[PDB]
């Protein structure tokens, strides 16, 4: 299961970014990994690609479930008994600086007069918020 | 016995771009490349050796290999595998073991017992491996020599090979028999 879906699961995702059902039920996937398989088998650029897709898809789609999903997997991925973890946790802290960063504009934008509270924006704070309660609900921030 | 029941340079040219895709996949592989490379060059040049007609042939040859040294779609996996061991049995390798089994003839008849004793062991293992061997007449003289042998060592490891050849294939056991039925008052 791990040599086949180190494989093939990047382009899954690739292929069925628009379905959110799809990716959820894919999501699934690495929490029953072998973890060794990624140092004994030299494979971290598919490592790579994971990451940058599941990025991406994280970027497309606000309902909930896949959030959780892939919250979860990287809580997996970040587990600190594998030699792997220190590169899924730095691109991880990439994430959240993109995350705070629009968390800055929602705070700024609330704050001031503004747009006197446009629905657009609510709506843009709303992903955003529920974006980083879903990535703050497994790990340390 | 379980593998084998100008295009070639194309195929060249094919190898390259998998092991090229591969490079992206994992490094190292560069080194491969390059040695590929330059085994092919050598090849080409001990084949020429061996002839304007040929020398026209491999400075096309030879210029294409540097170019595409210098140049640094869709094939895969099991595809390399095929091609690679295609070329590698055009090399003067796949066709060695025949020459090797001459070598082991010398050997048969020689100054010292444990050497003669070894050797008739292995190749006791070696046609148990691949049981159509008992076919080339050298051999069977060989065997039957050292069934005659005067040590009791070979003597014992050549009816071992005989026995167990025996064993293997169930019928024409009875071509062998009588002389084996032969050796049981061997003192």
């Amino acid at each position: 299961l791990t040599e086949h879906f180190i494989i093939t699961l990047p382009m899954l995702l690739s292929k069925y970014s628009a379905d959110a059902e799809k990716v959820a039920n894919l999501l699934q996937i690495p929490q029953y990994f072998d973890l060794e398989i990624y140092s004994t088998g030299r494979m971290e650029k598919h490592l790579d690609a994971l990451l940058k897709q599941i990025k991406f898809v994280v970027e497309k789609h606000v309902e909930s479930d896949v959030l959780e999903a892939c919250s979860k997997t990287y809580s997996i991925l970040c587990s600190e008994e594998y030699t792997i973890q220190n590169r899924v946790d730095i691109a991880r802290s990439q994430l959240i600086d993109e995350f705070v960063d629009r968390f800055n504009h929602s705070v700024e934008d609330l704050l001031q007069e503004g747009e006197e509270a446009d629905d657009d924006d609510i709506y843009n704070v709303l992903s955003t918020l529920k974006r980083l309660t879903s990535f703050h609900n497994a790990h340390d921030l | 016995v379980t593998s084998k029941m100008d295009e070639i340079q194309q195929l060249q040219k094919a190898l390259l771009d998998y092991l090229d895709e591969n490079t992206e996949t994992d490094p190292s592989l560069v080194f491969s490349r390059k040695f590929y490379i330059a085994q092919w060059f050598r090849d080409t040049t001990l084949e020429t050796e061996k002839k304007e007609i040929e020398t026209t042939g491999q400075i096309m040859h030879r210029a294409e290999n540097r170019k595409k040294f210098l140049r640094s779609d869709t094939v895969d996996y099991d595809d390399a595998c095929l091609i690679v061991r295609y070329l590698a049995s055009m090399r003067p390798f796949a066709q060695s073991f025949d020459i090797y089994l001459t070598q082991i003839l010398r050997v048969l008849g020689e100054n010292a017992i444990a050497v003669r004793t070894k050797a008739m062991k292995c190749l006791s293992e070696v046609v148990a491996v691949d049981p159509s061997i008992l076919a080339r007449l050298d051999m069977q003289r060989g065997v039957h020599g050292r069934l005659m042998d005067n040590s009791t060592s070979v003597r014992e490891a050549a009816v071992e090979l005989l026995g167990r050849f025996v064993l293997c294939r169930p019928q024409l056991a009875e071509q062998y028999y009588d002389m084996l039925i032969e050796r049981i008052l061997d003192t």
